[PDB]
C-alpha cells in the first residue's frame, strides 16, 4: 500500500518472485566471487614478488570486491524473508555502508585503472606512468577517503526501517523527494561511464592508428578492453535506466497513486543484483588475464 | 725447427708435473674426513636488508671494522652502509655507472671502485671538507676491470679483463709490477691474510699463485672445465677456493700443489657468482645464479644449507673479518646480512 | 684551509635587537650541522642554538628560546642567529661551531673566531674539581670531570669531548667521546672515562699546551659544558 | 719472433713451476683438519652466537 | 636513540631523499646498446644522432633523452659483460650492405657480412636479450646501389634467384636478417634503410622506442 516516512512520502512494496529468483542468483554470486576473490587475494599476498601502482590498484579492486560479497549473504538472508531483516540497527547501517561504499569502491577503482591504461596505451612517456609506489599507496588512500566521503550519511540515519510488521534494511528506496543517494547513484553511473567509455575509444583509436595491433597478444588486450566496457554496461545500465524511468514517472505522475510502481519496483531490485555481477566477474577479466 | 721443440718440452714438463701431482696423491682429503662428527643442518636467517640501491648490484665489500660496507651498483651510486643500523654513512657518485668491482682500504680511509670503464679509482672518505672526493684515478689497463684490492692505504692490486693483473702505487699513480701469465679474461682476485701471496682466476679454467715482491707466478691450478669466477683463500693461507660456471667449486692446495676437494651436487646445473669462506675454514659459501645461495661443509664436501631469500640470483657475498655475519647483494637491487 | 669568519655585534641598548652572520665559504657547508656557543667574559662557555643538516632540525636553549632564531643559507653558505629582546646577560663572545654526524665522524671539529657583542648596562650537568693549577713544563698532569648521570649509552660510545681554549685562541676540539683524539693534535694527548667519572692525561707540557680545558656531555641536548681548568707553566 | 719468445717463456715458466717441493695430500688435509678443528668454537657462524652476544638482531 | 644517532638516521634519510630525486631523473632516460662489426658505418649514425672504455652519447629530440653506448672498443669475451646491459629498452645494430666483395683481413676465408650474421644470431636469441627489442640499420644504402652493378648477391648469399637489382637485393639481405630472430612471440625487430636526412633516422629510432615502451606499459599493467 502507501507507507510513510517522514518529510519522504515513499511506497515501497513486498511483492512476490522476489524470495525465488533473487536468492539463488545471490547464492551463485556470493559463491563464485568469494572463491574467485580469495584465489586472487592469495596471489598477491603470499606468491606475488613484485608490485607497482597497477597491481596496487588491481588489490585494491579485489579488497573491494571481497569486502562486498562477504557482505552479500545477510542481504541475501533478507531477501530470503522478504524484507524482514531481524538483526537490529548497527548491522543495517553497517551492511548499507558496506554495500555501497565497496560499489563506489569498485567503480572508483575500475574508473581509476582505465585512466591509468589510457595514460599508458595514449600518453606512454607521460610522468604520471613512472609513479612510485608510495605515491599508489597516497593516492588509493585518498580515493578510499572520497569514496568513505560520500557515503557516511547512511551510518547517521536509523536503517532498520519498522513498518507493519517489516524491518526495512534497504538505502534504496523510492520517495517523492530527492536526496544525495539517488543523485550520487546517478553520477556513479553517468561520470564514470563517461570517462571509461573515453578511455577505452582513445585507447582502442591509438592501438588501431599506431598499426601495432597485429601482434597477437595485442589483440587479446583490445579484446579485454571492449569485454570490461561491456560488462560495466551489462552490469550498471539496468539498474539505473529503470532509476531514470521511475524519476520520470515520478515527475510526471507523482505519488497520487502507488500501484503504478510494482512492476518498476521489482525488477529494479533485480537490476540491482547486476552490478554484483562485477564482483563475480571482475577476477576473470582483470587478474586472470594478461599473461 | 724450434717450435715442435719447445712445444714437445712443455708436453714433457707437463707431463711431469702431473705425474708429481699424481704420486703424492696417496690419500684423499674426501674419505680422511669420515671421523669428524658432519655439521649437520645450519640454519641462518636474514638479520638486516639494506635498501636504497634501484639497479643491479654486482659488487660489495666488509669493512675491517665489521661493521661498515662499501656496495657498487648500475645506477652510478657506490654507498656505504652501517650494517647494524642499516643507514647510509655516504653516497659516492660515480663518473661511470657501469662499475663491477669495489673494495675497502683495511684502515677504512679509503674505498676503491672499477668497471667497464676498466679504471680502480680511489674515493679518501676521510678528508677536512665534509665530501668524499676522488684521490686517484688509476689508467692502464685494456679491458675491463674486475676486481682490484687494497694491500694496504698505499698499494692495491687489480684484476682486468685483459689477461693481466697489475700491482700499483696510488701516490704516483702507475703500476709498478704487472702478473701476466694468464691466457683468458681475470675474473676474481683474492689476497692472503698475510698479504705476500695473491691467486688470480681466469676465464682459461687455471688459478695461477702469484708473489707480489717479486712479480712472477709461483703455481698454476688447473682442474675446471669452464671460465672461473670467483676465488677464495682459505682463511689459513694454505689453500683456496674455486667458482666456475660448471656448476662446481673446487678446493686447491698450495703445498702438495693439486685439487684436494670438489663441491658439486646434481640438481645444481647453474654456475657460481661468488665464493667465500668462514673464519675457521669449515663453512664455504658459494653464491649460485639459482636466485639464492648454498653452504658447504668444507672438509667433506656436504651441502650443510642454503639461504634462499634473494628473488633474483647473488653476485657478491662475504663474511666480516669477525666472523659474525654474511652479507650477499644480489641483482633485485637488494642486500641482506645474514647470521 | 677551512674558516669560519663572522661579523655583528659592538654595542646594543638592553632590549634592542641584532642578527650575527657566519661565512663559510669554499668547503661544505650542506652536509654540516650548524651550532652557536657563547662565552660570557671570564666565564665558561654555553650552548646557544643548533640548525641540523638541509635545516630540517632546530634547537635553542632554555634561556634563549623565544627570543632567538638560528637560521641558514645553504646556497649562500651563511649562517644566522636572529637575537630579539637582548638582555644584560646576553653580552658574550658567540662562535660558529660545525659538526658532522655520521657513524664515526667527528663533531665539533671546527671553531670559529668569535665575534664579540656587549649590551650596555634535568639536564645532565657537569662539574670540574679545579680551575687554577701550575705544573711545571715536561710533567704528566691530569684533569678530570665527572657529570649528573653517566653517559655511557646502549650504543657502548660514551659522549663526552674536550677542548682547549689557548689565550686569546678559539677552542679547539681534541678529544671526542672521551677516546678518538681529534685528528690535528699530538700524540701526547689521551683520554679515559667510566661512565660518570672521566679524565683526560698529558704525556708532557709544552709552551703551547696551557690554556683552559672543557669538557662537554653530547648525551642529549641541551649540551652542557664545564667549569674551565686553566693550567699555568 | 713472437710465438718463439711465448714458447720459450711458456717453457721456463713451466720448468720452475716443477721445482717447486710438494708434500703428501694427506699431511695437507691432516693440517686444514687441525687449523680447522683449532678455531671451531671462535666460528659463530658455525655453532649459533646467542642473541645477547649476536652483535646483529631483529 | 641518542642525539648523534638521530642526526645519523636524518642524513641517512636526506640521502635517500636525493638517491630518489637522481634515480627517478634516470627512469625518464632511454638507454640504448648499440652493436656491429665496427667498420659497418657506425660513426655516421652516431654523428647522425648527436647533432678505452665504452663511449657514451647523450641526445634528446623530442622532451626523450636518449643514451646510447658503443661497447665495440672492448675486445674482451661478449659473455663476460652482455649481462651488465641486459636492462635496455633497445639494441641498434648497424648493418652495411656494400662489402659482399669485401673479406675479413685477418681470416679472409668468410665474408664480411656473413661475420654480422653471426654476431645477429648471437645477439638476438641470448638468454638476457629474450626481450629487447633490434633496431636495425643498413647503412651503405648508395654504395650498395653503385655496386650492385658490378657484381650480384649470389656471391654471399649462393640460394639467390639472381634478380641483380637494388630493391629485391635489399629485401633479401633484410628478410635474411630477420630471419635470425627465433624468439618471434617475445622480440620483435625494426629495419631501418639509412636516409641522407638525418632527421628521419632519429625519427624512426624514436617510433621504434616508443613502441617498446608502450609494449613495457601494456605488459606493467597486465594487458601485455
Ligand atoms: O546498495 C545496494 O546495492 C542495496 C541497497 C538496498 C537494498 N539492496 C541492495
Amino acid at each position: 500500500h502507501f507507507l510513510e516516512i517522514d518529510k519522504k512520502n515513499c511506497c515501497v512494496f513486498r511483492d512476490d518472485f522476489i524470495v525465488k529468483v533473487l536468492p539463488p542468483v545471490l547464492g551463485l554470486e556470493f559463491i563464485f566471487g568469494l572463491l574467485g576473490n580469495g584465489l586472487a587475494l592469495w596471489i598477491f599476498c603470499f606468491h606475488l614478488k613484485s608490485w607497482k601502482s597497477s597491481r596496487i590498484f588491481l588489490f585494491n579492486l579485489a579488497v573491494a570486491d571481497f569486502l562486498l560479497i562477504i557482505c552479500l549473504p545477510f542481504l541475501m538472508d533478507n531477501y530470503v524473508r522478504r524484507w524482514d531483516w531481524k538483526f537490529g540497527d548497527i548491522p543495517c547501517r553497517l551492511m548499507l555502508f558496506m554495500l555501497a561504499m565497496n560499489r563506489q569502491g569498485s567503480i572508483i577503482f575500475l574508473t581509476v585503472v582505465a585512466v591509468d591504461r589510457y595514460f599508458r596505451v595514449v600518453h606512454p612517456h607521460h610522468a604520471l606512468n613512472k609513479i612510485s609506489n608510495r605515491t599508489a599507496a597516497i593516492i588509493s588512500c585518498l580515493l578510499w577517503g572520497i569514496t568513505i566521503g560520500l557515503t557516511v550519511h547512511l551510518l547517521k540515519k536509523k536503517m532498520p526501517i519498522q513498518n507493519g510488521g517489516a524491518n526495512l534494511c534497504s538505502s534504496f528506496s523510492i520517495c517523492h523527494t530527492f536526496q544525495w543517494h539517488e543523485a550520487m547513484f546517478l553520477l556513479e553511473f553517468f561520470l564514470p561511464l563517461g570517462i571509461i567509455l573515453f578511455c577505452s575509444a582513445r585507447i582502442i583509436w591509438s592501438l588501431r592508428q599506431r598499426q601495432m595491433d597485429r601482434h597477437a597478444k595485442i589483440k587479446r588486450a583490445i579484446t579485454f578492453i571492449m569485454v570490461v566496457a561491456i560488462v560495466f554496461v551489462i552490469c550498471f545500465l539496468p539498474s539505473v535506466v529503470v532509476r531514470i524511468r521511475i524519476f520520470w514517472l515520478l515527475h510526471t505522475s507523482g505519488t497520487q497513486n502507488c500501484e503504478v510502481y510494482r512492476s518498476v519496483d521489482l525488477a529494479f531490485f533485480i537490476t540491482l543484483s547486476f552490478t554484483y555481477m562485477n564482483s563475480m566477474l571482475d577476477p576473470v577479466v582483470y587478474y586472470f588475464s594478461s599473461p | 725447427s724450434e717450435l715442435d721443440q719447445l712445444r714437445q718440452e712443455a708436453e714433457q714438463l707437463k707431463n711431469q708435473i702431473r705425474d708429481a701431482r699424481k704420486a703424492c696423491a696417496d690419500a684423499t682429503l674426501s674419505q680422511i674426513t669420515n671421523n669428524i662428527d658432519p655439521v649437520g643442518r645450519i640454519q641462518m636467517r636474514t638479520r638486516r636488508t639494506l635498501r636504497g640501491h634501484l639497479a643491479k648490484i654486482y659488487a660489495m665489500h666488509w669493512g675491517t671494522d665489521s661493521r661498515l660496507l662499501v656496495s657498487a651498483s648500475q645506477d652510478g651510486k657506490l654507498i656505504i652502509w652501517d650494517s647494524y643500523t642499516t643507514n647510509k654513512v655516504h653516497a659516492i657518485p660515480l663518473r661511470s655507472s657501469w662499475v663491477m668491482t669495489c673494495a675497502y682500504a683495511p684502515s677504512g680511509n679509503y674505498v676503491a671502485c672499477g668497471g667497464l670503464d676498466n679504471i680502480c679509482s680511489i674515493y679518501n672518505l676521510k678528508t677536512r671538507e665534509g665530501n668524499v672526493r676522488v684521490s686517484r684515478e688509476l689508467a692502464g689497463h685494456t679491458g675491463y676491470l674486475s676486481c682490484c684490492r687494497f694491500l694496504d692505504d698505499n698499494q692495491i692490486v687489480t684484476s682486468s679483463g685483459d689477461t693481466t693483473c697489475a700491482l700499483w702505487d696510488i701516490e704516483t699513480g702507475q703500476q709498478t709490477t704487472t702478473f701476466t701469465g694468464h691466457t683468458g679474461d681475470v675474473m676474481s682476485l683474492s689476497l692472503a691474510p698475510d698479504t705476500r701471496l695473491f691467486v688470480s682466476g681466469a676465464c682459461d679454467a687455471s688459478a695461477k699463485l702469484w708473489d707480489v715482491r717479486e712479480g712472477m707466478c709461483r703455481q698454476t691450478f688447473t682442474g675446471h672445465e669452464s671460465d672461473i669466477n670467483a676465488i677464495c683463500f682459505f682463511p689459513n693461507g694454505n689453500a683456496f677456493a674455486t667458482g666456475s660456471d660448471d656448476a662446481t667449486c673446487r678446493l686447491f692446495d698450495l703445498r702438495a700443489d693439486q685439487e684436494l676437494m670438489t663441491y658439486s651436487h646434481d640438481n645444481i646445473i647453474c654456475g657460481i657468482t661468488s665464493v667465500s669462506f668462514s673464519k675457521s675454514g669449515r663453512l664455504l659459501l658459494a653464491g649460485y645464479d639459482d636466485f639464492n645461495c648454498n653452504v658447504w661443509d668444507a672438509l667433506k664436501a656436504d651441502r650443510a644449507g642454503v639461504l634462499a631469500g634473494h628473488d633474483n640470483r647473488v653476485s657478491c657475498l662475504g663474511v666480516t673479518d669477525d666472523g659474525m655475519a654474511v652479507a650477499t647483494g644480489s641483482w633485485d637491487s637488494f642486500l641482506k646480512i645474514w647470521n | 684551509d677551512v674558516q669560519l669568519v663572522e661579523s655583528g655585534g659592538g654595542l646594543v641598548q638592553p632590549g634592542g635587537s641584532r642578527k650575527l652572520s657566519c661565512s663559510a665559504s669554499g668547503f661544505a657547508f650542506s652536509s654540516f650541522g650548524m651550532h652557536w656557543v657563547r662565552q660570557a667574559p671570564e666565564k665558561g662557555l654555553e650552548w646557544v642554538a643548533y640548525i641540523s643538516s638541509g635545516s630540517g632540525t632546530i634547537y635553542y636553549a632554555d634561556t634563549v628560546k623565544g627570543r632567538f632564531t638560528i637560521s641558514r643559507d645553504d646556497p649562500k653558505n651563511t649562517l644566522f642567529l636572529q637575537m630579539t629582546s637582548l638582555r644584560s646577560e646576553d653580552t658574550a663572545m658567540y662562535y660558529c661551531v660545525r659538526s658532522i654526524y655520521y657513524y664515526g665522524s667527528s663533531p665539533f671539529d671546527f671553531w670559529g673566531q668569535g665575534t664579540t657583542l656587549t649590551v650596555s648596562s634535568s639536564d645532565i650537568v657537569m662539574t670540574q674539581a679545579t680551575s687554577s693549577v701550575p705544573v711545571t713544563p715536561g710533567e704528566s698532569v691530569s684533569i678530570s670531570c665527572r657529570s649528573s648521570k653517566s653517559l655511557l649509552h646502549s650504543n657502548g660510545n660514551t659522549y663526552l669531548y674536550w677542548f682547549l681554549q689557548r689565550p686569546g685562541q678559539s677552542p679547539q676540539l681534541l678529544i671526542y667521546r672521551m677516546s678518538n683524539l681529534a685528528s690535528g693534535v699530538p700524540d701526547r694527548f689521551s683520554g679515559s672515562g667510566s661512565g660518570t667519572a672521566f679524565t683526560l692525561t698529558i704525556s708532557r707540557l709544552e709552551a703551547e699546551d696551557v690554556g683552559v680545558y672543557y669538557c662537554m656531555q653530547h648525551l642529549e641536548y641541551p649540551l652542557t659544558f664545564g667549569a674551565g681548568t686553566k693550567l699555568e707553566l | 719472433t713472437a710465438s718463439i719468445a711465448q714458447a720459450r717463456k711458456l717453457v721456463e715458466q713451466l720448468k720452475m713451476e716443477a721445482n717447486i717441493d710438494r708434500i703428501k695430500v694427506s699431511k695437507a688435509a691432516a693440517d686444514l683438519m687441525a687449523y680447522c678443528e683449532a678455531h671451531a668454537k671462535e666460528d659463530p657462524l658455525l655453532t649459533p652466537v646467542p642473541a645477547s652476544e649476536n652483535p646483529f638482531r631483529e | 636513540l641518542s642525539a648523534e644517532d638521530k642526526a645519523a638516521v636524518e642524513r641517512s634519510k636526506m640521502i635517500d631523499r636525493n638517491l630518489r630525486e637522481d634515480g627517478e631523473k634516470a627512469a625518464r632516460e632511454v638507454k640504448l646498446l648499440l652493436l656491429g662489426a665496427g667498420e659497418s658505418g657506425k660513426s655516421t649514425i652516431v654523428k647522425q644522432m648527436k647533432i678505452t672504455g665504452i663511449v657514451e652519447t647523450h641526445f634528446t629530440f623530442k622532451d626523450l633523452h636518449f643514451k646510447m653506448f658503443d661497447v665495440g672498443g672492448q675486445r674482451s669475451e661478449r659473455k663476460k659483460w652482455i649481462h651488465c646491459f641486459e636492462g635496455v629498452t633497445a639494441i641498434i645494430f648497424c648493418v652495411a650492405l656494400s662489402d659482399y666483395d669485401l673479406v675479413l683481413a685477418e681470416d679472409e676465408e668468410m665474408n664480411r657480412m656473413h661475420e654480422s650474421m653471426k654476431l645477429f644470431d648471437s645477439i638476438c636469441n641470448n638468454k638476457w636479450f629474450t626481450d629487447t627489442s633490434i633496431i636495425l640499420f643498413l647503412n651503405k644504402k648508395d654504395l650498395f646501389e653503385e655496386k650492385i652493378k658490378k657484381s650480384p648477391l649470389t656471391i654471399c648469399y649462393p640460394e639467390y634467384a639472381g634478380s641483380n637489382t637494388y630493391e629485391e637485393a635489399a629485401a633479401y639481405i633484410q628478410c635474411q636478417f630477420e630471419d635470425l630472430n627465433k624468439r618471434k612471440d617475445t622480440k620483435e625487430i625494426y629495419t631501418h634503410f639509412t636516409c641522407a636526412t638525418d632527421t628521419k633516422n632519429v625519427q624512426f629510432v624514436f617510433d621504434a622506442v616508443t613502441d617498446v615502451i608502450i609494449k613495457n606499459n601494456l605488459k606493467d599493467c597486465g594487458l601485455f
